């Protein structure tokens, strides 16, 4: 098939700011392109068709240009309801979508409120223990979490997940789960998770016994 | 006026074959192409194919050829979609779209159809508390919450105090484990002073297994 | 003699046709009444006014190798006929015979369960039906094969093999036994 | 009268060679036919003449004319560099490429014999195309042949000079096409709005003429009935044809629903339901191709119906009547409806008497 390659993958901008995201087809497709907006938890919304033609009922500050292979969607005065993920799409025959471009906000570096939760009662009576690590309200979305049991860093048995950007303070939150067993948890007594975030002067470790 | 009403979520085991629908209304069905798109959990959109109902002319993306089939019952204004030899990476939401105005783009969309493909079958969540460490002698705000482990498939909605406490609530997205069971976790920050008096109850709801579970938390 | 092909009612059959050289050339399938069934016009397919119209349909991908099959789906008994493939001054002929077989089972109180297998054979043919009990109890039969009262052992998979023109077609029937007689 | 005269009589023989072509193409027109013809043809006549050969009889065979095979390859080679599809599906293989909309109107082409060869031409007006012609003549080049690709109806072609003519490689074999030639063109006016007009009264008589020619060929005692395509591909079942880059599929049932010689307002203009298609079957070889969406809303194309491609049903049952349905598909029949009176021949040493 023909490849649609849009960049950047992510871009942060403030309100009133002007943003430009570009698309690029591996083969000439004329002016047959389309741009979509998609906010988390809902279906995509048509923005632009025919590469330049504005969809009805869409703010004039939206506009795309280009023809053939190189295209670009551009938002003038960026708005609060303009922060989402945008996609381009070939529209002449096949309808391949571009990788995607997320336009997130922009705010100030915030340190993560680090927490640590040991396996509770009921979870031990089933023979499977899992330790939770919680980074609360921080920015940006980038954070490096390592699990060290008795000063022994392991990898492969942990799973993390990040929330969407808060609608009020526009910050993220991340939780990492260290899954083990019933015996490998009691054979040890000192657990911790080193958290490296750019809003922290030095790495912050949170442990328990 | 115009609309595309898909079918309901469906659970399948690897190797199976799912077939969802998309009843259409508000325009002449057989005069327009219909397109199918899927979107993995938290991943970009991905086109799958199209079809002209009149002559049943079909097109597929490379990643699906000889494994997917799109049809369209013209008499009932309904379109279907089949996916043979299902895998583990086929777990995604499936949209159907159309373009009754011929702008050569997807103007109308369906509400979506969640298809979950795994080894396990519908199983309710085992909820385990997550109580505060140091209480009313420490700080000013302490974290708290529930843990919904081992369940399948999605979704699962969580509230607090029957919809009363929606402040500081952070219901993380679920994650798939090496076992094939999702496992999210809800939390909420509150004053470490109101811990001894206030009782916090989280309300879970696993619609798949028809499960309804409440839980209390305590730093006693 | 002529090339004979036996088929099962409801099944799909592919009748073959091959040219002397590997390239797409004007072919055309007709029956014994010289009624246009299906052929090509270059790289386009065409269907005749026959009764197999909606159910007959070759596929083009193979025409470039000189393969011009006539595929008939959801076979019927009326589809029994000699089909001639005309390609490059040659008229290869084929005899198609479609058998069918139905199963009625009526169980009565103070009687037991009866079974009657009926063979729907094409006009002018001498079939020989041989039904096999799950436990190996073969039974002969002509048009219909009956069993007055089934037994508990007869529950399972019966294979009935039809014999025509030296070769055979095999039917499978899962028999469920509702009632069997027993000395009290 | 005592003055013995020695004649140098000509001698030729059936042969095959690569012909060239001539056109009134323009080097300033950016439409595909003109563009192709320019780089691939020669300027024109402009006063063509033939050498009538008195009391000479020659045998023809339109159904085995290697002039057709060559023209076919040229029209194919034309579409390859002209109508670029967006997708090309052929032999388990898929291709994607740019597909620019381009002006597309067929231009008459003359096929000419090279140095050493000649082209015999039948001057007999009512000639079926297979058998002896007792009125031949020699030409440098054929006449103007528009490469009109289509089914059911033959467009912008050549009319019979006398009465309506029908031609078939084998009238008995029902699988064989019946190329028809009209002595009076019928206009079919098309539009992008999705319909096609055809004068009802004129087309009515047009069928009575054809019917009478068919009733003559299959005993003057059989009832002639026309019916809709018996099924097949969209390009066969409907009057498929190109018109301004867009492929049209028109329902032709109202055309072919008549019964003649039987016994046994009033539309003023037959209106045919039509529709462009982006996804079409290929005529070149086996496969499909998808094209871009229509551009301008003004897609008016007026053409002359000069011929028909029919097929007969027959069978060991149809007695006292015959049934004819639109057909076509093999573009060679389209060529043979024009190259039926021609025949390329090799020239060699003269033979004294
Ligand atoms: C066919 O046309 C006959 C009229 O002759 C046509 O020839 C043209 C070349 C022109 O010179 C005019 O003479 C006419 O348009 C018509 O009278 C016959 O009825 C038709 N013959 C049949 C019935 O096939
Ligand atoms: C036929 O041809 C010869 C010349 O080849 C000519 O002399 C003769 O007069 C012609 N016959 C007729 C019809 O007079
Ligand atoms: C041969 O055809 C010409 C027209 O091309 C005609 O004038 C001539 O009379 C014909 N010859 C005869 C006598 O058949
Ligand atoms: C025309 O075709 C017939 C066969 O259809 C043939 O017998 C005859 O010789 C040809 N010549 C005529 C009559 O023009
Ligand atoms: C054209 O047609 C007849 C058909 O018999 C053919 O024999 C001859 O070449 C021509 N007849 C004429 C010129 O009268
Ligand atoms: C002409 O068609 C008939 C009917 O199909 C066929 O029997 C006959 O062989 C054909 N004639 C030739 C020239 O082969
Ligand atoms: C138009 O053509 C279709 C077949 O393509 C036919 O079924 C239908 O009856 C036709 N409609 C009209 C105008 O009669
Ligand atoms: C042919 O088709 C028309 C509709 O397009 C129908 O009304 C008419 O009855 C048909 N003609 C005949 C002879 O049955
Ligand atoms: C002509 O009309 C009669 C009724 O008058 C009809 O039965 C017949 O089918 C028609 N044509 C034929 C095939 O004789
Ligand atoms: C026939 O010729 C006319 C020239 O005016 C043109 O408009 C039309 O497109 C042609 N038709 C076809 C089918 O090429
Ligand atoms: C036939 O149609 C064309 C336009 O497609 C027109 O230019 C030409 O004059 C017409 N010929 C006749 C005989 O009217």
């Amino acid at each position: 098939d023909i490849q649609m390659t849009q960049s950047p993958s992510s871009v942060s901008a403030s309100v009133g700011d002007r943003v430009t995201i570009t698309c690029r087809a591996s083969q000439d497709i004329s002016t047959w392109l389309a741009w979509y907006q998609q906010k988390p938890g809902k279906a995509p919304k048509l923005l632009i068709y025919a590469a330049s033609t504005l969809q009805s009922g869409v703010p004039s500050r939206f506009s795309g240009s280009g023809s053939g292979t190189d295209f670009s969607l551009t938002i003038n005065s960026l708005q609060p309801e303009d922060f989402a993920t945008y996609y381009c799409q070939q529209a002449n025959s096949f309808f391949t979508f571009g990788g995607g471009t997320k336009v997130e906000i922009k705010r100030t570096v915030a340190a993560p409120s680090v927490f640590i939760f040991p396996p509770s009662d009921e979870q031990l009576k089933s023979g499977t223990a899992s330790v939770v690590c919680l980074l609360n309200n921080f920015y940006p979305r980038e954070a490096k979490v390592q699990w060290k049991v008795d000063n022994a860093l392991q990898s492969g048995n942990s799973q993390e997940s990040v929330t969407e950007q808060d609608s009020k303070d526009s910050t993220y939150s991340l939780s990492s789960t260290l899954t083990l067993s019933k015996a490998d948890y009691e054979k040890h007594k000192l657990y911790a998770c080193e958290v490296t975030h750019q809003g922290l002067s030095s790495p912050v470790t949170k442990s328990f016994n | 006026e115009v609309q595309l009403v898909q079918s309901g979520a469906e659970v399948k085991k690897p190797g199976a074959t799912v077939k969802i629908s998309c009843k259409a209304s508000g325009y002449t069905f057989s005069d327009f192409y219909m397109y199918w798109v899927r979107q993995a959990p938290g991943k970009g959109l991905e086109w799958m194919g199209l079809i002209d109902p009149e002559d049943a002319d079909t097109m597929y993306a490379e990643k699906f050829r000889g494994r997917v089939t799109i049809t369209a019952d013209t008499s009932t204004d309904t379109g279907y979609l089949e996916l043979s030899s299902l895998r583990s990476e086929d777990t995604a939401v499936y949209y159907c779209a159309a373009d009754p105005w011929e702008l050569n783009a997807f103007n109308v969309w369906g509400q979506g159809t969640l298809v979950s493909v795994s080894s396990a079958s519908t199983k309710g969540p085992s909820v385990f508390p997550l109580a505060p460490s140091s209480k009313s002698t420490s700080g000013g705000t302490a974290a708290l919450g529930c843990l919904v482990k081992d369940y399948f498939p999605e979704p699962v909605t969580v509230s607090w105090n029957s919809g009363a406490l929606t402040s500081g609530v952070h219901t993380f997205p679920a994650v798939l484990q090496s076992s094939g069971l999702y496992s999210l976790s809800s939390v909420v920050t509150v004053p470490s002073s109101s811990l001894g008096t206030q009782t916090y109850i989280c309300n879970v709801n696993h619609k798949p297994s028809n499960t309804k579970v409440d839980k209390k938390v305590e730093p006693k | 003699m002529k090339k004979v092909v036996l088929g099962k009612k409801g099944d799909t059959v592919e009748l073959t046709c091959t040219a002397s050289q590997k390239k797409s050339i004007q072919f055309h399938w007709k029956n014994s009444n010289q009624i246009k069934i299906l052929g090509n016009q270059g790289s386009f397919l065409t269907k005749g006014p026959s009764k197999l119209n909606d159910r007959a349909d070759s596929r083009r991908s193979l025409w470039d190798q000189g393969n011009f099959p006539l595929i008939i789906k959801n076979l019927k008994i009326e589809d029994s006929d000699t089909y001639i493939c005309e390609v490059e001054d040659q008229k290869e002929e084929v005899q198609l015979l479609v058998f069918g077989l139905t199963a009625n089972s009526d169980t009565h109180l103070l009687q037991g369960q009866s079974l009657t297998l009926t063979l729907e054979s094409p006009p002018g043919s001498s079939p020989s039906v041989q039904c096999r009990s799950p436990r190996g109890k073969n039974i002969q039969g002509g048009k219909t094969l009956s069993v007055s009262q089934l037994e508990l052992q007869d529950s399972g998979t019966w294979t009935c093999t039809v014999l025509q023109n030296q070769k055979k077609v095999e039917f499978k029937i899962d028999i469920v036994v509702l009632a069997f007689q027993k000395a009290s | 009268l005592w003055v013995t005269v020695y004649y140098g009589v000509p001698v030729w023989k059936e042969a095959t060679t690569t012909l060239f072509c001539a056109s009134d193409a323009k080097a300033y027109d950016t439409e595909v036919h003109n563009v192709w013809a320019t780089h691939a043809c020669v300027p024109t006549d402009p006063n063509p003449q033939e050498v009538v050969l008195v009391n000479v009889t020659e045998n023809f065979n339109m159904w085995k004319n290697d002039m057709v095979e060559q023209m076919h390859e040229d029209i194919i080679s034309l579409w390859d560099q002209s109508l670029k599809p967006c997708v090309k599906l052929t032999g388990g293989s898929v291709i994607t490429q740019a597909c620019p909309k381009v002006s597309f109107e067929p231009i008459p082409i003359h096929y000419c014999a090279p140095a050493g060869f000649a082209i015999l031409k039948c001057n007999n007006k009512t000639f079926n195309g297979t058998g002896p012609c007792t009125n031949v003549s020699t030409v440098q080049c054929t006449h103007g042949i528009r490469p009109v690709v289509s089914s059911q109806l033959l467009l912008n072609g050549s009319l019979a000079e006398e009465e309506v003519v029908i031609r078939s490689v084998n009238f008995t074999d029902n699988a064989k096409t019946i190329i028809v030639q009209l002595n009076t063109s019928v206009e079919i006016n098309c539009t992008g709005a999705g319909h096609c007009n055809i004068a009802r009264a004129k087309w009515n008589n047009t069928l009575k003429q054809i019917a009478s020619k068919l009733r003559e060929q299959f005993g003057n005692n059989k009832t002639i009935i026309f019916k809709q395509s018996s099924g097949g591909d969209p390009e066969i079942v409907t009057h498929w044809f190109n018109c301004g880059g867009e492929f049209f599929y028109c329902n032709s049932t109202q055309l072919f629903n008549s019964t003649w010689f039987n016994s046994t307002e009033g539309s003023d203009t037959i209106t045919l339901p039509c529709r462009i298609k982006q996804i079409i079957n290929m005529w070149q070889k086996v496969g499909k191709a998808m094209y871009a969406p229509p551009i301008s809303g003004q897609i008016r194309c007026s053409s002359n119906i000069t011929g028909l491609l029919l097929t007969r049903d027959g069978g060991n049952s149809n007695n006292e009547s015959e049934i004819f349905r639109p057909g076509g598909g093999d573009m060679r029949d389209n060529w043979r409806s024009e190259l039926y009176k021609y025949k390329v021949v090799k020239i060699e040493p003269l033979g004294v008497a």
